């Protein structure tokens, strides 16, 4: 039932689904229910999982680093991430790249990153 | 419930034009210093010297006006949930690349209504048949 | 006077969180001395024996 | 504005200082033991009156409770209403409770107010779905209503009730909803049929089907036994050693 | 006629396409039995369906043994109308108004004797009991005369 | 009716007085009823609110006051980097008294933990702020917006895209009410 | 009575010739309304088609033998003979009653078991 | 009849048999369903879980029909039968299409020929684009393209135009029905003054619109029913003066016409219908129509084939039309002597009140 | 040897009727002619469609040409089957069904259900919760009195009055909303205490309000008090003796317009009433005029109330200071392991209440409000019945208005303060 672009890109910053139990916007904005809609007024909210990956790696010499968000009480419960595995850690809540400088030089190796690195 | 000293007073800072027009749509006489504008051109005013609850108020940018019009920030100003006007609040100034540019208003009613659907894919898959050749 | 400021630019930094001391100290509050739920009294049944 | 006088700002005065709170631990189980021994001895009185009917009574906090057998609601009530030392002239509240588990699954409940003596009691007995209870109907005009809605929501008779009916169901509505069997959204529904041009009954259908998160209940235990409370006069005597 | 089904039971207004064909519905006439099926105000397919009554088993994934107490009465699921998708939400749409139904019983002959008075076909599931076998810490460190047979690690 | 013990001092009333006994005169007794004394004095009021200022607003022009803790329009928030507020925990499902949200999650293609579906039935739901105490993330909160009547009943339907929108919409109301708040939650 | 139109005080039975009196009684009463109840509700019925559900009500429970299962029985009748001769039940109510009147037919059962099985579970 | 129905082209439909939250499986768009008859099909669908596309011309017309169905499955379209672009979009996700669209009168929009011949022809082409499944036209009886008579005869063309278009087309020909809304009970039992040029002499077969509602039903379910032209009429023949006999028996009043001769009422029934602005239940080729007389083609399916009985009209004029009989107190019948001796059991004035 | 015994009918069990005593007769003071005709009564139908007094009514009575012969209210038109609902929810989830019983009284209705809860679960609140939940219920008694005796003087006509205090309604949903943040529903009061703590410079505002109310209902008793349409609407119209109140089930202001001095306030102490100075208003002719003259009065006394509570209001927690009750601070959540987990047990199962039953009573505004609570030691209640004021007296219509006339029905409909969530729950 959608032609444009607001009906077939499952987000304005993804065309792709993120999930496979995700149904793709082409099928779920299909029937009856979408013929005489206007469809940019629809809510299409930026995909989180393309947002997240533009954040760079917050580089750290310890081993050990706390994450909660960053809002004080405003963020999530606090959480410790070890950093010693040769990649970027990332927080299990707000999905925030870690990686210790002991692993700069391979991470730069790497020919694509998770994150930007920069 | 203007009252003669107050409506005459306004009418002399406002004029007879924007005393009518005011008359067209709030059905009052009312003069305050303009707080600000918001994105939808909505324009926001406030005096202390009204009656409670009177001391702030808009002026729509829309002839049919609706109260959906007004933007999220003005929106907590106007109804006192807030005293800083978003002009000085800094929560208005966080850049969020993904925040909806133009402004939003209530759809219902038009074409831009929102339709609600599944999000999920069916939680079975039946057997695509595959007849086997003999 | 009245509703003056709004309770919506009330400072968040001055309200505090109260705790009181035996309930909330560090140092000296076993849980099970307070524990008044599982100390809770059991009717007292009479029957005619 | 125009301001009063001698209305200053309430917010402007400055508040003193708080510092260390100090709050003492409290058992609130603990003030009711004043009276534990009364309550035991007149629960104990009122067994001894009326040893016929009244099967035990129960002390819990500042309530007491008398068990009774079906055939002397009549005579119990009678004495807990006109006994000069039993002035119970209020009917609070009666009500049912249903335990399956239980040959006699309805546990009917009577909650009395005395205001002359500022004191409630509690009366239980028990009943059937085919075993009815007397009314105490002759004896509170109040309890009328109250025999209505246990009958309603439980499906308990009442003999003697004068206009024993529905009260809180729909008219021709079918089961007794306060039952543990009863599922919680019954049986049926209603809708508008546009060919009948009127309201038609039709069998239940859920667009969302009900969530029980029931089985999420906790694992372990998390209350525990509890405290033993019973007062000395009411606790046998123990033989002395040698 | 030796378990079977009566086409010909009379309706009433709760009977449904997903309500199962009874075998026996309670006339008031069985012997020694209240039928409380006869008089609840339930409707017919309660008598048509099977209630299961158990002890649950201890989750295997803690310890706690709280939920084994109890005697469960549950309805089983039938073939069709216990779940279908709502095309709409993709809500989980049920047509079976005991789905979300339990009854705890204290006993099993309690259990059975509400499901006789009500007329419901129970099947009674008896508990597995756990076997008892001594254990002993210090069986960690004995003595083997021969081969060792396995190399523990505490 | 009276409590126990001896009975309270002069609850008893002294006998009724008879005609011939009331203590006012004749002339007043007359004055009244035929002039309506009380009658006029309580119109007498209604003069005196006549020229009091009246309590009324010009609603949609003016509004009403809220505070922060008001309990709204739902929405889904997210972190300042843009990542989704919500790790899919389900408190707000369990909690929630009128069993208005349903949702379904699983790993992300990243792995991250979170929600496929987070519908909330806003004609089951009874606005009672229970999911926004229950999230430990700050992830679903109940905007200050009331003006979202709709023409169907199938708008109120909200499906997790409608969610997240409203949050973007939202967010500067949202981190305020939350700012000012907090530190009594 | 008393109370309202057709209130009767909630009593046992004394023995099975009372019980029988009673149900005697009540089934004279139910079908002797029959023509008023047509009228009261507008039934799309006939009389005859009224009294032959009253007979079929009444003989579900013919074969009991016991009191008390009798006298819940009774009380179940008055009760909604009550609030039937008092129009206090809607149209709906009573058409309910009838199970003709439900747009997926009145043979809601599957007739054996090889319509049942075509259809799906009926 | 079961969980699997297989639809013209294939596709196979699992259904869940229920109620409001059941899964029909059925896409059908309505044509004409804000009418008297489009409430019946709409309903049946609705209630069994099958999405219905019900395309509108006023809003406040159509707010009735959402009752039937759950949430989401009565869909309404803004459609005008000359916007090809509204007919298409209501009909493309469709299986089944139903065309009730008729009119009895000429308006100054739409001439018989452009709302029935030229309306048929939009949505039948429609139809045959998207390959829905089955398409049903409803028509009329005495429906022929070589009848004078402007209505039977647009009523013609339009089977032909519909049958080539689209040849699997099920043609359903009902006699005038009657029920609730109907105009033919209540059009009798209310209207004062009739203006009939024939002495009220047309005789026909009246059917109940119910039954037509689920004949329109029992097709869809039937892939037997495809290309088939059904004749749906009542057990007895009347007359519009034996159906006012009974109208008269029920309702205690006694009709009246003023019967002007057909030269005369003709030219005048055109007048009043290019003057007023609503159904006024006469005009010039209704006046042609009261002199024809209904003809059923032996060459038609009937009920039979469906399995269907109708009733006949005297069984329902009292159902219908007992809100209408007069019940004051002031027109019972005289009081029997049994009645005249009870009142003397009794106080008729309260004389301390 | 129930119910087998029954089977065959044996040993019929004793009603009231076998205990009828004849009366002492000694003390006790108790053709065609025209006086053995009948009178035929003509029986009206009164709501809920036909509009009434207020509410989800219908009003079935026999008249006499004006006066009442029998009167037989039809309530469960609001019978939304609230006391099954809550045993398919947590405590913290049917706290919220109890706002929705009498909804213009919702802290005091969540009081008696928090109230009865705290007795289960053994725990004493902190006492700045004690006067948060004292102050906010004289603060819903007024709003409650608010809506019902200014609704109930423009039932008989008084227009004006009800324009007036709905204003200070207005002005007290302020003080609900900054709390909670609802107009009506709040929520606030849970066992444990309540939600959150009130806002930094609520009191003042209160006490802002708190200064100018005592004109707000002088000026209601301006247009009703001496007003003789008003008094000859209320006088000597729906009498009941305090014998009869007490035997009908009569609580709060019916039962003291008779002259009973009663209050569970009094009686039986809740929260901070013990704490606090405050006089009953008893009437002497149990009539509407009396229960209007204890109604305004409780005005006053709530009031008075009200400025004790703002002047007392001690520091401190709000909530009960053990996790495992009460829900931990937001910050605390998100820092400790110990509080996170209590915090997602709470959300999810919910506390365990010890096993065990109480009947809970507190003085609401429309009359002894109580609850019975059946536990059976899970998180999960077992039975929960509420026993309302208002069900109680919509019993007693039927005695109070048999005899009397049709034009002072709605005088006592109005006096009972009925609101039908609390009738049919
Ligand atoms: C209708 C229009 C209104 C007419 C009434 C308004 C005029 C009322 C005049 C005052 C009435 C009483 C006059 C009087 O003399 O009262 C004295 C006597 C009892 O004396 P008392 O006041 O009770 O002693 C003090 C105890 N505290 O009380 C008595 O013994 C009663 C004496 C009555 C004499 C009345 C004479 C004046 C009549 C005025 C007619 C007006 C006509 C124009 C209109
Ligand atoms: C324009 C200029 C201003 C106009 C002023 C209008 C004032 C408002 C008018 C509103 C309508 C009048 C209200 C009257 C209220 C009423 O009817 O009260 C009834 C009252 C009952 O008194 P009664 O039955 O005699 O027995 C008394 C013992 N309890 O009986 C009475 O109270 C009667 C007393 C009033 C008599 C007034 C007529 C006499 C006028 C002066 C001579
Ligand atoms: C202020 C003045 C406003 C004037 C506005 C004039 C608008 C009327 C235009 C009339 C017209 O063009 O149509 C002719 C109309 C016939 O109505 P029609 O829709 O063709 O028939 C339906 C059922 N007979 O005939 C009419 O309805 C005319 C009704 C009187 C005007
Ligand atoms: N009723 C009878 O006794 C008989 C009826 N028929 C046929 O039966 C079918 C249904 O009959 P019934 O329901 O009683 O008829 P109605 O007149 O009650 O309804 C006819 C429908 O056609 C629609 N319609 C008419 N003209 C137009 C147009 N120009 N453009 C768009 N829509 C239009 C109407 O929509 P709107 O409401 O907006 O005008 C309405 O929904 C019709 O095809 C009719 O000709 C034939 C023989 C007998
Ligand atoms: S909204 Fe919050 S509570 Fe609900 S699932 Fe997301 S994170 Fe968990
Ligand atoms: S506000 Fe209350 S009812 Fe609504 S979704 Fe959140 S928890 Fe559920
Ligand atoms: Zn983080």
């Amino acid at each position: 039932t959608g032609r444009p672009a607001s009906a077939v890109m499952q987000a304005p910053n993804r065309a792709e689904v993120w999930s496979r139990s995700q149904r793709p916007r082409s099928e779920a904005m299909a029937g009856p229910r979408f013929e005489q809609t206007d469809f940019d007024a629809q809510p299409r909210p930026w995909a989180a999982i393309e947002l997240i990956h533009k954040q760079p790696v917050r580089w750290t010499h310890d081993r050990i680093v706390a994450c909660d968000g960053g809002g004080g009480p405003h963020g999530h419960p606090k959480i410790y991430i070890n950093t010693d595995k040769p990649e970027i850690a990332t927080c299990n809540y707000c999905g925030l790249p870690f990686a210790n400088e002991h692993h700069r030089k391979y991470l730069e190796s790497l020919p694509q990153t998770s994150y930007p690195l920069n | 419930m203007s009252y003669p000293t107050r409506t005459l007073a306004n009418l002399r800072k406002i004029g007879l034009k924007e005393y009518f027009r005011q008359l067209l749509y709030i059905g009052d006489t009312k003069y305050g210093e303009l707080v600000g504008v918001d994105k939808f051109g909505n324009k926001f005013y406030e005096n202390k010297e009204e009656l409670p609850l009177r001391t702030r108020w808009v002026d729509y940018a829309k002839h049919d006006y609706d109260a959906a019009h007004i933007e999220p920030m003005w929106h907590a100003w106007i109804s006192y949930q807030v005293d800083t006007p978003p002009t000085r609040e800094p929560l208005t100034q966080i850049e969020r690349p993904w925040a909806p540019k133009e402004h939003v208003p209530n759809r219902s009613f038009t074409r831009g209504a929102y339709k609600p659907y599944n999000t999920t894919q069916p939680k079975i898959q039946s057997w695509e048949p595959k007849a086997a050749p003999r | 006077y009245n509703r003056n400021p709004s309770p919506g630019d009330n400072p968040p930094l001055e309200y505090t969180d109260p705790v009181t001391i035996p309930a909330g100290d560090i140092a000296d509050n076993p849980y099970w001395k307070r524990d008044f739920r599982r100390n809770y009294p059991r009717p007292s049944v009479i029957a005619q024996a | 504005v125009a301001l009063p006088k001698d209305a200053p700002n309430p917010r402007a005065i400055p508040r003193e200082p708080v510092g260390e709170i100090k709050q003492a631990l409290v058992n609130p189980a603990d003030k009711y033991q004043s009276k534990a021994d009364n309550l035991h001895k007149y629960g104990a009185w009122l067994m001894s009156c009326l040893p016929k009917y009244i099967q035990q009574f129960s002390v819990w906090k500042d309530e007491l409770t008398i068990y009774i057998c079906p055939t002397g609601v009549i005579p119990v009530f009678s004495f807990l209403k006109y006994n000069t030392n039993a002035e119970f002239t209020q009917v609070s509240d009666i009500t049912a409770v249903d335990f399956p588990t239980r040959e006699m699954r309805f546990e009917i409940v009577y909650n009395l107010l005395s205001v002359r003596h500022n004191a409630r009691i509690r009366v239980k007995t028990y009943a059937d779905e085919v075993t009815p209870v007397p009314s105490i109907t002759s004896l509170y005009m109040g309890a009328n209503w109250y025999e209505r809605e246990v009958y309603d929501m439980f499906g308990v008779l009442f003999v003697g009730h004068p206009d024993l009916r529905r009260i809180m169901t729909d008219y021709g509505f079918e089961g007794h909803p306060l039952r543990k069997d009863f599922p919680l959204t019954g049986y049926t529904e209603i809708r508008y049929d546009e060919e009948k041009k009127r309201i038609v009954v039709e069998p239940l259908e859920l667009t969302q089907a009900f969530r029980n998160f029931e089985g999420g209940s906790s694992a372990w235990d998390q209350v525990g036994p509890g405290i033993d409370r019973t007062p000395d006069t009411f606790k046998l005597p123990t033989p002395k050693p040698e | 006629p030796r378990n079977a089904p009566d086409y010909n039971v009379p309706i009433d207004i709760a009977t449904s396409t997903f309500t199962p064909v009874p075998k026996n519905v309670q006339d008031g006439s069985e012997e020694n039995v209240v039928p409380a099926g006869l008089i609840s105000g339930a409707p017919m397919e309660l008598q048509a369906r099977t209630v299961r009554i158990y002890k649950p088993a201890k989750p295997a994934t803690q310890s706690g043994e709280k939920n084994t107490q109890l005697w469960r009465m549950d309805w089983d699921v039938l073939g069709k109308g216990h779940r279908w998708e709502n095309p709409l939400m993709g809500w989980q749409s049920s047509a079976d108004f005991m789905q979300g139904t339990h009854l705890t019983f204290k006993t099993k002959e309690d259990a059975i004797a509400f499901a006789e008075k009500q007329g419901y076909e129970y099947f009674v599931q008896e508990p597995n009991e756990r076997h008892f076998r001594p254990k002993a810490y210090a069986n960690n460190f004995l003595y083997s005369p021969g081969k060792l047979k396995h190399i523990r690690t505490k | 009716a009276t409590p126990a013990g001896p009975p309270p001092k002069n609850f008893r009333l002294p006998p009724p007085k008879n005609w011939d006994e009331e203590s006012e005169s004749t002339i007043d007794k007359v004055g009244k009823y035929f002039l309506m004394t009380e009658m006029l004095r309580g119109m007498y009021v209604l003069l005196e609110q006549f020229f009091r200022p009246p309590y009324t607003i010009y609603y949609p022009f003016e509004k009403g006051p809220i505070s922060p803790r008001f309990r709204g329009e739902h929405a889904l928030r997210r972190y300042p980097s843009g990542e989704e507020r919500c790790i899919a925990c389900k408190l707000c499902e369990a909690v929630c008294p009128a069993q208005a949200i349903t949702i379904e999650a699983e790993e992300r293609a990243d792995g991250s933990r979170r929600t496929t579906r987070y519908d909330i039935d806003m004609t089951k739901c009874i606005y009672c702020g229970f999911c926004q105490e229950s999230c430990p993330v700050d992830a679903i909160v109940e905007s200050p917006n009331a003006e979202y009547a709709t023409e169907t009943r199938e708008e109120l339907l909200y499906n997790k895209e409608k969610l997240l929108a409203n949050g973007d919409k939202w967010e500067p109301e949202l981190a305020a009410a939350i700012r000012a708040d907090a530190p009594y939650r | 009575v008393q109370p309202t139109k057709f209130a009767v005080t909630v009593r046992q039975s004394r023995n099975w010739a009372d019980a029988k009196q009673r149900v005697i009684a009540a089934y004279r009463a139910w079908i002797r309304a029959a023509p008023e109840i047509q009228t009261m509700y507008s039934i799309p019925f006939p009389v005859s088609h009224i009294r032959t559900r009253i007979r079929q009500e009444f003989e579900r429970h013919r074969y009991v033998n016991k009191l008390n299962v009798v006298d819940v029985l009774l009380q179940q009748s008055n009760a909604d003979f009550q609030e039937t001769m008092n129009f206090w039940r809607q149209q709906s109510h009573v058409m309910a009653f009838f199970k003709e009147e439900h747009f997926r037919g009145e043979k809601r059962l599957p007739s054996n078991f090889i319509t049942g099985f075509l259809e799906g579970r009926n | 009849i079961s969980d699997i129905h297989i639809t013209r082209t294939g596709k196979p439909l699992i259904r869940i048999q229920g109620g409001r939250s059941s899964l029909g499986e059925h896409t059908a768009t309505v044509f004409g369903a804000t009418g008297q008859l489009g409430r019946y099909i709409v309903n049946r669908l609705a209630r069994q879980g099958c999405t219905v596309i019900v395309p509108y011309r006023e809003e406040m017309a159509k707010r009735h029909l959402k009752v039937s169905g759950d949430l989401g499955r009565v869909i309404f379209m803004e459609f005008d039968l000359r916007n090809t672009q509204s007919i298409e979009e209501s009909v493309r996700h469709s299986d089944v299409v139903y065309n009730l669209i008729g009119r009895d009168y000429p308006t100054k929009n739409f001439s018989l020929a452009d709302v029935h011949i030229e309306g048929t022809e939009r949505i039948v082409e429609a139809v045959a684009k998207y390959d829905v499944d089955r398409f049903i036209q409803v028509s009329t009886y005495n429906a022929n393209p070589d009848s004078t008579c402007e209505f039977f005869r647009t009523k013609g063309i339009a089977e032909k135009v519909a049958r080539h278009v689209f040849p699997e087309t099920t043609i359903v020909r009902p006699a005038p029905m009657f029920g609730f809304e109907d105009r033919l009970l209540l059009k009798l039992a209310s209207v004062t003054n009739l203006f009939t040029s024939n002495h009220m002499r047309e005789k026909f077969w009246p059917v109940h619109v119910n039954e037509v509602g689920e004949a329109l039903e029992r097709m869809l379910y039937d892939d037997s029913t495809a290309g088939q032209t059904f004749e749906l009429y009542g057990p007895r023949q009347y007359s519009m003066a034996q159906i006012a006999e009974l109208v008269d028996r029920e309702i205690y009043k006694k009709r009246r016409h003023i019967n002007l001769p057909k030269p005369i009422l003709q030219p005048l029934a055109e007048l009043i219908n290019r003057v007023l602005w609503w159904d006024t239940g006469l005009s010039r080729d209704q006046v042609e129509r009261e002199f024809h007389d209904q003809v059923i083609d032996p060459t038609a399916k009937t009920f039979k084939d469906l399995g269907m009985e109708p009733t006949d009209i005297s069984k329902w004029t009292y159902h219908y039309l007992l809100p209408y009989r007069p019940s004051t107190y002031y027109d019972l019948p005289p009081s029997t002597e049994k009645e005249m001796r009870e009142e003397r059991k009794y106080l008729h004035v309260l004389d301390d009140q | 040897a129930e119910p087998q015994d029954g089977f065959q009918g044996t040993r019929l069990i004793p009603t009231g009727a076998d205990f009828q005593s004849p009366p002492d007769p000694f003390i006790d003071e108790g053709e065609d002619s025209v006086e053995g005709r009948k009178v035929r009564h003509y029986t009206v139908n009164f709501g809920p469609q036909h509009p009434a007094a207020h509410g989800v009514l219908r009003l079935i009575l026999e008249l006499n040409g004006e006066e009442i012969v029998r009167a037989d209210p039809h309530v469960g038109l609001l019978h939304r089957g609230t006391e099954k609902l809550c045993e398919y929810k947590t405590y913290m989830q049917a706290l919220p069904y109890f706002d929705r019983l009498d909804y213009v009284s919702m802290m005091t209705n969540e009081q008696v259900f928090s109230l009865a809860v705290e007795k289960l679960l053994n725990i004493e609140i902190p006492p700045r919760a004690k006067f948060i939940r004292t102050m906010f219920g004289e603060i819903t008694r007024i709003l409650n009195h608010l809506m019902s005796v200014l609704s109930h003087a423009m039932d008989v006509g008084a227009l004006t009055p009800f324009l007036w205090g709905f204003e200070e309604r207005e002005k007290l949903m302020e003080f609900y909303e900054r709390v909670s943040g609802a107009r009506l529903h709040a929520a606030y009061v849970r066992p444990g205490g309540v939600h959150q703590d009130i806002p930094v410079g609520l009191l003042d505002d209160i006490y802002q309000w708190a200064t100018q109310f005592g004109d707000r209902i002088d000026e209601t008793e301006e247009m009703l008090t001496d007003n003789r349409i008003w008094i000859n609407r209320l006088k000597g119209v729906g009498v009941v003796s305090a014998a009869d109140a007490l035997n009908l089930s009569f609580t709060g202001v019916m039962l003291r317009g008779s002259g009973v001095p009663w209050d569970v306030r009094k009686s039986s102490p809740y929260d901070a009433y013990d704490q606090v100075e405050f006089d009953v208003p008893v009437g002497i002719n149990g009539d509407c005029y009396d229960r209007y003259l204890c109604r305004m009065e409780e005005f006053r006394q709530s009031l008075r109330i009200i400025h004790q509570c703002l002047n007392k209001m001690p520091a401190g927690p709000v909530r009960y200071e053990d996790y495992k009750i009460t829900p931990p601070p937001r910050a605390a959540m998100k820092e400790n392991m110990e509080a996170l987990i209590h915090h997602f047990l709470l959300f999810t199962k919910g506390y365990a209440v010890p096993p065990g039953d109480t009947y809970t009573a507190i003085e609401a505004p429309k009359g002894e409000m109580g609850v019975y609570v059946v536990s059976d030691g899970s998180e999960r209640p077992y039975r929960v019945h509420i026993r309302a004021p208002g069900f109680a007296h919509l019993s007693g219509f039927d005695h109070i208005t048999r005899g009397h006339l049709l034009a002072d029905a709605v005088a006592v409909i109005g006096t009972m303060d009925l609101v039908f969530g609390e009738v049919d729950r």
